[PDB]
């Protein structure tokens, strides 16, 4: 079955569970089982959670926001969020030669060095658990900015809002 | 801000009942602005008080007992 | 008006303020329809009817 | 009343009148009462007879108030320790004071 | 109504707490008098944080409070 | 009397009987003498062998635990935590500071109104009992939770 | 290909939002003056001379309160086992503290309440004795 | 199976905003605690230490408020010491406060050491079995 | 296994709580003096 | 067949704090 | 049959009682013979008067109230408490290898001394009947504590009458 926390850092056998309540169809298994590893629903997935992707050339680009997928100002990883977790392993699963960059942002209210060190340390644990889940450490980079080039406007509330992020940028060569 | 519970009490009766409900919630707006403006007032006068006194620019209190 | 208890009083501000030996406090103060004041670490209301 | 949808006597008196004498005079029974059943233990208490000095002269009352502050108005404060209080004064008496006179 | 249910049912009101005895030796949840820690926050009138309603009668709606504050608030419009 | 308050809210004593007698059935120990309340919970109900990482299905029991304390008026609380002996002192120390550390932090994640809560973890310092032969399934490796009920 | 953009938080009250908007003001005028401060007279030395650790100040603890210093520091002594002491007289006016912490050691906690007891007490630890000893200002 | 979010969670983008604003401006307080306070080092603090005589560690419970002397000849007098004074009383006199219900002689003098002041001062030798209250010239 | 608790007297009447509470510190003002 | 307990016994948890009150007063009394 | 106090120290030949009512069946009689010599009726007896038992470990604890088993301010046991003491030593009868520990407390008002002899002397009462009833001396110890660690507040009446009070404590090895 499926261990909730992380399932142990294990591939899921996902496929089984389907083709075994259709066998319990084959077809109809292998037909609903190749519909949902496709790319194009898991991107869908991570529309219905809020994580927003944009591909633009051969660079593509997750936008995460911090307010979901963190706990209150702590490097500390938020647990009920795990199936948008997994479903991005799911998809960088499908880009085996990249490199990735990942980059962490703030708002305005609050120090430079604590902005920039509450950065840092958000950053290095999106990158930890990316490196705990199979990828090499040669293929990862991990940086925090501060306010430094924002999206949105600081003085609105919902702007405010939308500036707190984690960036991920791969390329394909 | 201070509450009472006010129990002393139709073709066109309910769009001013209505437009009357909406009178109120902004007057109760407008007078939570003004009482933060206060606030904001004291306290900031009492914090530049601690950046002039810092700089230079005013004498402390003197005391004697 | 004039208060007996034992608790700590923080906010309306008092006037005059003896204690006595086993810890009770006695203070004067205007007149005020709450008092605020402090337990155990916590902070909470007393209402005076009355006035 | 509460919102949109939300807006869209002498027996009175006698009541009370009659009630709060009955719960004085029923409640006042009782604590004589308890009063009268324990009434060994309150002379052993408020022992008046063996705090009465040479002559028999009932001795002074002193109060003590400790760790004193008045701030008497805007730009004046005094501050004191300690303070003692003669309430009353020593005289002569015939016979001691009992527990009845103040309880009863 | 039920304060001791699942216990023995009340025993007395103990005033030195300001809470009821059941008949097992357990303090109630419930209070018996009024100088017992209830944990108010929220409280109701106007001239709160002032004196209070100063009592003369008006001609007019305003409401002032003993310190010469007047509440708006409390103050019937035209 | 329609405007005060007539008792601590959200507080009930059949409620509190109920969960007291589902819990000890379920095997933690509740026990009450005079005004201190413990709660001992085995530490295999709780943890996985001898690592700070709990399981999922335990949240429920801590959930339960919370509706529990929420019942009460309190100032401080103490959590310690017990564990028996495997390769040297500092190891088991540092094992149940990490689990009291883990345990406080989720009961004051959820809304305990206390004042103080003090976490400490003791080793194996101080066994309740003679049979040593278990592992984390022996019975003197354990959590309590201690308080004092206030007025 | 329904559009959406990520933070979708619960609702808001524009009372929050005053509330906000007065509370950021009054944190970067205390960032800046804080800034002159500390330009203005550099500190020399730490209170970690007064207050050292031992074992035994490692148990933890997490706190909400309110009130007057004395009580609580007697509260922290009774868990780290140690002795309580007061010297001086307990002024008129009391001695307010507010401490809102989570998961932080003894000795923090009593060097937090140390810098902010001011200029009106001092705390001390003696840990070959082990005491704890709180004193109070020769003011009034 | 469940695992509940905090109860009192900032969930709303205007509460965020507040919560972090309380968190900085705490943050000022602790740095402006720590400069403005002085403090002294542990060696060469002027308080008279613990005197650990024998004769100093029994227990006692005094309540007193009034003139320095004579409630440190009571102190000398119950420890067996001998008593002498160095200095000239001035014309108002010293005063102090003690309210204890159990506590031993040295730290009762300790007391009396830290709420004398400047103005005077107590030394104790253990060897000839004696204490003295110095004045301030 | 229904829960009790050992002292279980006869209800109390607070006049008597009242008269008890003024005794006990007429009684170690005693004491001291 | 039959034993009764003492007519005027402090039964009573108030009852009881004042008795012991009264028997500590008078030996107070006794010892000035 | 039984004499009422104390039954002369001898041990009541209780069970020949219910077997000549009920063959008076013998079945019978030995099943309600069997189920009031268990050690849970007994405890449930002691639920039924007021005293209390608490089971942690290996050790073992018994609470006595003072307000019903002995008479006022002295050191005189009261003797229409009876069936109390009777069902103390028929539990106290099943660990015939274990050391006892006698403790007695009272609460706050007094004198510190006479609170002392107050205390030792009501734990000496207790632990020589305990000695009378057959055990032997090497296993007993008493010991008398004043207001010294109390189990409840001592400024309120119901846990003020709730700290006066006898401990019992035994091992099992």
């Amino acid at each position: 079955c499926f261990h909730p926390p992380y399932n142990n850092f294990q591939p899921d056998r996902r496929a089984v569970k389907r083709v075994g309540v259709d066998t319990g169809g084959g077809t109809v298994g292998l037909v609903a089982s190749i519909y949902r590893d496709s790319k194009r629903k898991i991107i869908r997935d991570l529309q219905k959670q809020d994580i927003q992707y944009v591909e633009y050339g051969d660079t593509r680009t997750l936008i995460i926001p911090t307010d979901k997928y963190f706990m209150f100002s702590s490097p500390r990883l938020n647990e009920i969020c795990y199936p948008g977790l997994n479903n991005v392993i799911r998809l960088l699963n499908f880009y085996p030669q990249s490199t990735i960059y990942v980059a962490g942002f703030t708002d305005n209210v609050g120090s430079r060095s604590h902005k920039r060190k509450l950065s840092q340390a958000q950053a290095e644990t999106m990158m930890t658990f990316l490196w705990a889940n199979g990828i090499a450490a040669k293929r990862l980079k991990a940086e925090g900015y501060g306010d430094k080039n924002a999206i949105s406007d600081n003085a609105i509330i919902h702007g405010s809002a939308q500036n707190r992020r984690i960036e991920i940028q791969w390329f394909t060569s | 801000m201070d509450y009472v519970k006010p129990e002393a009490p139709k073709e066109i009766w309910c769009i001013y009942t209505e437009r009357g409900w909406k009178n109120g919630i902004d007057q109760a707006n407008t007078i939570l602005e003004e009482n933060i403006a206060r606030i904001k007032e004291d306290f900031g006068g009492m914090i530049l008080y601690r950046k002039l006194l810092a700089m230079n620019m005013v004498s402390p209190p003197y005391v004697s007992h | 008006m004039y208060v007996r208890t034992n608790l700590t009083i923080l906010s309306p501000g008092w006037l005059a303020s003896m204690t006595s030996a086993d810890g009770t406090h006695a203070y004067e103060m205007q007149k005020s329809p709450v008092l605020l004041v402090s337990w155990h670490g916590k902070v909470m209301q007393l209402k005076v009817e009355g006035l | 009343t509460g919102s949109l949808a939300g807006l869209q006597m002498a027996l009175k008196e006698t009541a009370l009148s009659v009630g709060a004498q009955a719960g004085l005079a029923w409640r006042a029974k009782i604590i004589d009462e308890q009063l009268n059943k324990q009434a060994r233990n309150l002379d052993a208490i408020y022992d008046f007879n063996s705090l009465v000095l040479e002559h028999n002269i009932l001795p002074p009352v002193l109060l003590e108030g400790r760790n004193t502050l008045n701030l008497a108005d805007a730009q004046s404060i005094r501050i004191s320790d300690r303070t003692y209080k003669v309430a009353k004064q020593a005289h002569f008496i015939t016979t001691p004071p009992t527990w009845r006179q103040y309880l009863w | 109504d039920g304060c001791c249910s699942k216990m023995g049912g009340i025993n007395y009101c103990d005033s030195s707490a300001g809470r009821l005895v059941c008949n097992n030796g357990f303090y109630s949840t419930c209070y018996c008098t009024r100088h017992a820690v209830m944990d108010l926050q929220f409280l109701m009138g106007c001239c709160l944080w002032h004196g209070g309603v100063y009592p003369q009668l008006n001609s007019s709606g305003l409401v002032v409070c003993n310190d010469g504050y007047v509440s708006e608030e409390c103050s019937l419009q035209k | 009397v329609p405007k005060l308050p007539c008792r601590v809210d959200g507080a009930c004593d059949a409620t509190i009987i109920k969960m007291m007698t589902d819990l000890n059935k379920k095997g933690i120990k509740v026990a009450s003498v005079g005004q201190n309340y413990l709660i001992s919970i085995p530490a295999s109900a709780l943890f996985a062998d001898q690592s700070p990482r709990l399981n999922w299905a335990s949240y429920s029991l801590l959930n339960e635990i919370a509706a529990f304390l929420k019942q009460f008026r309190k100032i401080a609380i103490t959590v310690t935590s017990y564990s028996s002996k495997y390769v040297s002192v500092k190891r088991e120390r540092a094992l149940t500071l990490a689990r009291s550390r883990v345990v406080s932090e989720y009961l004051w994640s959820q809304g305990v109104d206390s004042r103080i809560i003090f976490t400490q973890g003791l080793g194996s310092d101080k066994p309740i009992t003679s049979y040593t032969l278990g592992g984390d399934r022996s019975p003197n490796a354990r959590v309590e939770i201690t308080f004092r009920r206030a007025v | 290909m329904k559009f959406k953009k990520p933070p979708i938080n619960n609702p808001s009250d524009d009372a929050t939002i005053k509330l906000a908007e007065a509370a950021v003001s009054v944190s970067d005028s205390m960032l800046e003056m804080a800034k002159v401060e500390k330009v203005i007279t550099p500190p020399s030395k730490d209170n970690t001379l007064t207050i050292p650790n031992a074992y035994n100040l490692q148990a933890r603890a997490s706190v909400d309160w309110s009130g007057p210093i004395e009580e609580l520091t007697a509260r922290i002594a009774k868990a780290a086992h140690f002795r309580f002491r007061v010297l001086g007289k307990s002024p008129s006016v009391p001695v307010l503290i507010s401490i809102s912490t989570k998961d932080e050691s003894l000795a923090e906690i009593l060097r937090d309440i140390d810098y902010q007891a001011g200029k009106k007490a001092s705390i001390h630890v003696y840990p070959n004795s082990q005491v704890v000893e709180l004193r109070y200002a020769k003011i009034y």
